[PDB]
DNA sequence: GATCTGGCCTGTCTTA
DNA sequence: GATCTGGCCTGTCTTA
DNA sequence: CTGCAGGGTTTTTGTACAGCCAGACAGTGGAGTACTACCACTGTGTAAGACAGGCCAGATC
DNA sequence: CTGCAGGGTTTTTGTTCCAGTCTGTAGCACTGTGTAAGACAGGCCAGATC
DNA sequence: CACAGTGCTACAGACTGGAACAAAAACCCTGCAG
């Protein structure tokens, strides 16, 4: 029961034209940002040996039936200051969490989960803006590669993915 | 094709537009014969490489398109820089590059793509609008609270299980 | 007054706009103390003539405002053409 | 599209309706008042020029200037038949 | 040279 | 006179 | 044939015995019930035209 | 007395088909949620040098 | 090769009846057995 592996797809995307309420306060911009996730799969490994072993896999991930909202905000996508101010804690629990394994009481017994987080759901402009890139039409097109605009003009079909988090930090 | 113009183009009008028979109504417009053949051929190339990254898991559902994707993209890019170069000389849309370059690699790595699409987010936004009207409180203070809660309840499996009514 | 800025004047923000309170909140703004008196008294005149048309049947629910309507509107018009001309 | 509807109304006004209700057929007369229009559209259906036109009132004949001079004294004239003439 | 008319462009108003 | 650099406009592109 | 009038017909409508189960009444102490205001606060009104004055363009003499 | 074989028995349980009658679903052509900025290039006038 | 629907349609599926077949369930029985 202790060798589980949980793969969680998380996604965050903004939304425009949400009208403010008269209300009391405070003053808030129109645009609203919805931060969510979904559990794509949960698998097992132990005793050792064989691979990892799927158990549950979301059959229709695209359905709005399974998307778990987490952080709900009124924030303009453009201002970075506030976006990082509110989404800061959330990211902190994520990167703090990747290390530690969970213990739940389920099916009567105490069992343990590993979590593997893949944010795959972000649109290109957001990926770029949280990754510090120049959006969105800048000479460097590929979020995944170092190719410039004109260099990706002559050559197209041959490319090698480089860009990754730690590398962007350095 | 029974289609009407859009300001911003939704993916639905993209699914009607991408089909070959949609490229048929336009093939009739272009006077030139070889051009008419060129873009048609291009579109069939595109129909062949689309299910790879659209489908949930191509490793089973669509194997042959996957294995031929590199070669198929090669062919595609060749056809572009051949007859269309005037529009691709120094400029390429981010996605055309991304879809013609790094797709086989990421499908090899993740195992699959499009199951990981933004769609499972995005769609949810619809709910956020109705849950901001029907189920809202409604004042600025409590509103996000009860939207969020009610959304969470909407998402739970435990309830959907009940609402299947076991056939 | 707890009222957001507006796109278009909707009738709801139009009900919270004309009340004595809203006017006394915008009374603090204009420095001239004569004008405060003027627009304030103006608004009270308007509050007096508003239920006349807006009520379902003024003959019952607001008779005394109704009987005074012409005269009230008279003070109103005289105030506009005098001070706000 | 609203032509047939009007022909319905106008042809309807003279006739009385006979409905079997509560067990017994009974005769009703209908009196139609269209009251719920925004003025722009009022101005349209009756042919009035709109909506910032020198002649402001749908119910009265006063210009902007003459309605500025004397505000509170006016007599309703405008109605359908005279408007046709 | 200089009218008149119409022009656009502005430029405000009122309803929507 | 006539560079420079910036400045704005424009010009298409490119994302949402 | 109509009109009403003795009684027919069958069928209602209930009272007649006598025993007996059900659930209401009434208590309780309060349980936790169910339905209540109350609180700010909202959504639907959404695009044209008329009118004044300028003044430059350009035709006409 | 036992054991099981193989019959008696009634009584489940379902069987084939033709009129229909109700009920749930697939067929229809088709919809919703992705909605705002910057980057790069070229020209050229302004404006400061000197 | 997004997905939950979008109403009203389409007629698929759910029903009876006697006439009679068969199989199976769980009794009683008699048969042949130590
Ligand atoms: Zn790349
Ligand atoms: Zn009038």
């Amino acid at each position: 029961t202790s060798g589980f592996t949980v793969v969680v797809k998380e996604s965050c995307d903004g939304m425009g034209d949400v009208s403010e309420k008269h209300g009391s306060g405070p003053a808030v911009p129109e645009k609203a940002v919805r931060f969510s996730f979904t559990i794509m799969s949960i698998s097992i490994r132990l005793e050792g040996e064989d691979d990892g072993i799927t158990i549950f896999q979301e059959q229709k991930p695209n359905s709005e039936l399974s998307c778990r909202p987490l952080c709900l905000m009124f924030v303009d996508e453009s201002d970075h200051e506030t976006l990082t101010a509110i989404l800061g804690p959330v990211v902190a629990e994520r990167k703090a969490m990747m290390e530690s394994r969970l213990i739940i009481s389920v099916g009567g017994l105490l069992r343990s989960f590993r979590f593997f987080f893949r944010g795959t759901g972000y649109d290109e402009k957001m990926v770029r803006e949280m990754e510090g890139l120049e959006a969105s039409g800048s000479t460097y097109i590929c979020t995944l590669c170092d190719s410039t605009r004109a260099e990706a003009s002559q050559n197209m079909v041959l490319h090698s993915i480089t860009r990754s988090h730690d590398e962007n930090l350095e | 094709m029974k289609l009407k113009p859009v300001m911003r183009m939704n993916g639905n009008y993209a699914r009607r537009l991408m089909t070959r028979e949609a490229v048929e109504a336009v093939c009739e417009l272009v006077p030139s014969e070889e051009r008419r053949e060129a873009l048609l051929k291009l579109m069939d190339l595109y129909l062949q490489m689309k299910p790879v990254w659209r489908s949930t898991c191509p490793s089973r559902d669509c194997p042959d398109q996957l294995c031929q994707y590199s070669y198929n993209s090669q062919q595609f890019a060749d056809l572009l820089s051949s007859m269309f170069k005037y529009r691709y000389d120094g400029k390429i849309t981010n996605y055309l590059h991304k879809t013609l370059a790094h797709v086989p690699e990421i499908v090899e790595r993740d195992g699959s793509i499009g199951a990981w699409a933004s769609e499972g987010n995005e769609s949810g936004n619809k709910l956020f609008r109705r849950f901001r009207k029907m189920n809202a409180r409604q004042s600025k203070t409590f509103e996000l609270e009860d939207i969020l809660k009610h959304h969470w309840l909407y998402t739970s499996k435990y309830l959907q299980k009940f609402m299947e009514a076991h056939k």
